[PDB]
RNA sequence: AAACUGCGAAUGGCUCAUUAAAUCAGUUAUGGUUCCUUUGGUCGCUCGUACUUGGAUAACUGUGGUAAUUCUAGAGCUAAUACAUGCCGACGGGCGCUGACCCCCUUCGCGGGGGGGAUGCGUGCAUUUAUCAGUGGUGACUCUAGAUAACCUCGGGCCGAUCGCACGCCGGCGGCGACGACCCAUUCGAACGUCUGCCCUAUCAACUUUCGAUGGUAGUCGCCGUGCCUACCAUGGUGACCACGGGUGACGGGGAAUCAGGGUUCGAUUCCGGAGAGGGAGCCUGAGAAACGGCUACCACAUCCAAGGAAGGCAGCAGGCGCGCAAAUUA
RNA sequence: CUCUCGGCCGAAGCGUUUACUUUGAAAAAAUU
């Protein structure tokens, strides 16, 4: 159950990485 | 017993405070653990909420941390040298809570032999075993020479400092509380803070 | 200078001040980087805190003391004990039966920290509520404004 | 005391139980639980001063013991189970699900819940923290701590969870034009929309909600229940849909269904 | 061995104290001579000390090493032991049993 | 049945003696503490005989002591979720120090740069200290989480040698439940603080500090903040806006009687809070008591004695004496 | 009453501070 729920969200935190990554870009960029 | 309470006192105006109510549980004071130097005696007292308090009655070693290079080691404490609560009780070398004591220099002496490869308190006569010569000058290969060469880039102690490890002693703080806590553990004077109780020591005196 | 007063060492537990370093920084400038913190409710943190040099632990700024609960205010009247000054609140009591009010007046022993220096007798102080810090002393000295005549 | 209390007396219980002044002395203190005792409905008050289904004390330890009462779809057997605010009573026996919401005038309503409504329950979450090797962790207003929650969610916003798992469907941002509930304080039991949040730092910040038919009011943070995403709630409201009537209206009301009803 | 007894007014004697007469101790739970109705009570009571005196009723007594005569009621008397062992090692130890 | 184990006996009930910024009421703080239980989270996240560990002790049998007690002594047995001891797996590894060596690039070359690595050390969460950078949050942390170097008490910290019900599937795996458990949070709290508020009295005008009075520094103790205590310092702190002292046929409120309006007086008394069990004092157990239908003393009473000893605490319910103008049934 | 940041408006300071007055939310039930 730890394996499966840190493993879900460990995808949900690279996921949050993901548009924070696309949210920093439109910020720095603009 | 020893009860620990506000009513007991005079008031802000200076009048005294008629009693009210008998001493409670939860207002009172145990005996101090006047934790001398020995060979190690701890004692364990229940307290408020069914916790434990470990009241070490006396301490040998204790776990201090020399933190320019940080460092932390267990070392056998010497003596206590000077208090700033009273002296008297540097008479019944006690350890309290920053105290300033003399403990022993080995591990961060053999921690600086394996880590810079620089003597420490070796005096002209240069003694040596046949460990630590080999400890000292230990075959290198070249990144780890290259390695402790930069490491020896930054080896410097300052003189007073160079003076305990000559003496065999370095002196301390010990951060912790013994008598509530169990241990006996601090950090190594250095700086501002070594000359400060430097010149304490000395116009005690 | 004249820190060192006491018995013991005063030092600013949270800042670690022996770091070794270079010899050409120790020739440069010893100097002690200063803790500080920012405190809640728009009070500034005076310049003297910032960069002053003293030491005490019941300082709302450079210490370990929170501000929480009530904010009141004061004139000064007395400054004679050690970093602890003593304040007076003034008031009306309303008194029902005949309608009117009658002056009463409240003491309170609060703690001036150093960084409020030239602060003379009757002038409006801002104090904030604390935990304990003595038998009587519970406030502590947020902001100080000089009296209506003192320029 | 010496220690913590055991007893309650009926007069010194809270109002919205509805007790009378002389069948006892003594109330049911409740059980300590997932509710403040000020702010719940013990099991045996709901079982048998509510529905009627018993008529002592001990009919209701005889109908608990017998297994037939769920609450968030556990079986409980203590009579003074501690039971708060939108909080799912199931009685498969009868075939029943109830919810307890809060009525207009302050008390803790009956109302009566399609049986896969019932599957689901909003909480008002209380905290977030971090800890044990960087894992997060919600606390809710019914002290059910969620480990691993979504990023976005925030204190003082609301959660639809399902009730066999215990584990987050979807959320609701406390934010202005959203609909909420009031769980505390004179104006309980109303429903309306947030027009907006006043901040008094160090002390409490005040909301000011709007009702349906323009009827504004305040609370504090501590008495917002968010309830619906904008204007359409989550759940099934009760028979008043959370307008506070004045008496004037209560007994116009009260006169046209005498006249209707004879 | 001496392994107990009373004085003329029937209080017993305890291993540790070793005056003539009667003690008050302060007994709790654990000490002999005593057992505590409420749990983690002390009470003062009167001990005999260990000394044999000329005060002493009955002495216990409990023999180790047995003599020629057998004595008409001590021993010649036969009396079995009831309830034997019931933890599974218990009955491997009372009986030298393997552990198949 | 008995007995061991566990829980409760710290609630309830009684009374109003003490108590005058004390209690208490409203208002706020714990970012300064603890918390049985309930509810949720967590419990192969540690790289180091288990297909079950050890010694007893009741109950029981048997023998006794004292005038006397809910007094117990000795000898035969026998259990555990009592008391102790203690694994194996997960377990294959991974992460940092330490690095015998090995490889590659540059270099005529010396020399410089970059990789792989056996042997050794440490590793989880709680505890203590020091250092470093700054996932989530606050109005503000010296917050939470992270990284590093170690520590980790024998009067020792967690890391399940426990029971029940149905039994069923590939010699082995298992579905519910009960007792557990260090640590978080929740609930009931509790305890120390903030602001304002009380009757009479000056035939009480100055009080407090040698023996802490007001503050500072370091510590001790305490669950924690603090003269709570100690040592060293400074001479402060309260007061005609009535301090300090004395009195009260003074527990405080919710409230009650009376009253046009304003007011006066009452509130021991069933609800909330406090205090105390003849008076003081000190404890054990426990999450919680300075507990009295717990213990140990002294003081005052007072019971049974075989004269050595033993046992007490109705301001609980009835009841009795006494007291009185004054108050009920041993259902 | 306004200059800056964000979607005509929201945040930031207010404005010498109060007393006063009106409103809002907190003020246990029982009793009235």
């Amino acid at each position: 159950k730890n394996k499966e729920e840190a493993a879900e969200y460990a995808k949900l935190l690279a996921k949050r990485m993901k548009e924070a990554k696309e949210k920093r870009q439109e910020q720095i960029a603009k | 017993g020893i009860s620990r309470d506000n009513w007991h006192k005079r008031r802000k105006t200076g009048g005294k405070r008629k009693p009210y109510h008998k001493k409670r549980k939860y207002e009172l004071g145990r005996p101090a653990a006047n934790t001398k130097i020995g060979p190690r005696r701890i004692h364990t007292v229940r307290v408020r909420g069914g916790n434990k308090k470990y009241r070490a009655l006396r301490l040998d070693v204790g776990n201090f941390s020399w933190g320019s290079e940080c460092c932390t080691r267990k070392t056998r404490i010497i003596d206590v040298v000077y208090n700033a609560s009273n002296n008297e009780l540097v008479r019944t070398k006690t350890l309290v809570k920053n105290c300033i004591v003399l403990i022993d220099s080995t591990p961060y002496r053999q921690w600086y032999e394996s880590h810079y490869a620089l003597p420490l308190g070796r005096k002209k006569g240069a003694k040596l075993t046949p460990e630590e010569e080999e400890i000292l000058n230990k075959k290198r290969s070249k990144k780890i020479q290259k390695k402790y060469d930069e490491r020896k880039k930054n080896a410097k102690i300052s003189s007073l400092l160079e003076e305990q490890f000559q003496q065999g002693k370095l002196l301390a703080c010990i951060a912790s509380r013994p008598g509530q806590c169990g241990r006996a553990d601090g950090y190594v004077l250095e700086g501002k803070e070594l000359e400060f109780y430097l010149r304490k020591i000395k116009a005690r005196k | 200078a004249d820190i060192q007063t006491e018995r013991a060492y005063q030092k600013q537990p949270t800042i670690f001040q022996n770091k070794k370093r270079v010899l050409l920084g120790e020739t440069g400038k010893e100097k002690l980087p200063r803790y500080y913190k920012n405190i809640g409710l728009g009070f500034k943190t005076p310049k003297e805190a910032i960069e002053g040099t003293y030491i005490d632990k019941k300082c709302p700024f450079t210490g370990n003391v929170s501000i929480r609960g009530r904010i009141l205010s004061g004139v000064v009247t007395k400054m004679k004990m050690q970093r602890t000054i003593v304040i007076r609140r003034d008031y009306l009591h309303y008194i029902r039966k005949y309608n009117r009010f009658e002056k009463r007046h409240k003491n309170m022993s609060v703690h001036l920290s150093p960084c409020f220096r030239d602060v003379q007798i009757g002038d409006i102080v801002t104090v904030g509520e604390c935990r304990p810090l003595s038998k009587t002393v519970r406030f502590n000295v947020l902001k100080v404004t000089k009296a209506a005549g003192t320029k | 005391a010496r220690g913590p209390k055991k007893h309650l007396k009926r007069v010194a219980a809270p109002k919205h139980w509805m007790l009378d002044k002389l069948t006892g002395v003594f109330a049911p203190r409740p059980s300590t639980g997932p509710h403040k005792l000020r702010e719940c409905l013990p099991l045996i008050i709901f079982l048998r001063n509510r529905l009627k289904y018993a008529l002592t004390g001990d009919e209701v330890k005889k109908i608990c013991m017998q297994r037939f009462i769920k609450i968030d779809g556990k079986v409980r057997t203590d009579i003074t189970y501690p039971a708060g605010f939108m909080d799912v009573i199931s009685i498969d026996k009868t075939g029943e699900n109830f919810r307890l919401i809060y009525d207009t005038k302050g008390r803790f309503a009956v109302h009566r819940i399609t049986p896969e409504e019932a599957k689901y329950k909003l909480c008002k979450v209380r905290k977030i923290f971090v800890g044990t090797k960087g894992i997060p962790h919600l606390v809710t207003h019914d002290a059910r701590t969620i480990r691993y929650p979504d990023p976005l969610i925030k204190v003082n916003d609301t959660i639809q969870i399902d009730l066999e798992t215990g584990k987050i469907t979807d959320f609701i941002k406390f934010d202005t034009g959203n609909l909420c509930m009031v769980t505390g304080g004179a104006n309980l039991g109303r429903i309306g929309v947030i027009t907006n949040r006043e901040r008094h730092p160090g002390s409490f910040d005040v909301v000011h909600v709007k009702d349906a038919n323009g009827n504004s009011f305040a609370t504090r943070l501590s008495n917002i229940f968010v309830i619906g995403k904008g204007n359409k709630p989550w759940i099934s409201l009760p028979r008043g849909k959370g307008i506070r009537l004045t008496i004037a209206e209560e007994r116009d009301k009260r006169l046209a269904a005498k006249q209707s009803s004879g | 061995r001496i392994s107990g007894g009373n004085d003329k007014q029937g209080f017993p004697m305890k291993q540790g104290v070793l005056t003539h007469g009667r003690v008050r101790l302060l007994l709790s739970k654990g000490h002999s001579c005593y057992r505590p109705r409420r749990t983690g009570e002390r009470k003062r009571k009167s001990v005999r000390g260990c000394i044999v005196d000329a005060n002493l009723s009955v002495l216990n007594l409990v023999i180790v090493k047995k003599g020629e005569k057998d004595i008409p009621g001590l021993t010649d008397t036969t009396v079995p032991r009831r309830l034997g062992p019931k933890r599974a090692s218990r009955i491997r130890k009372l009986f030298n049993l393997s552990k198949e």
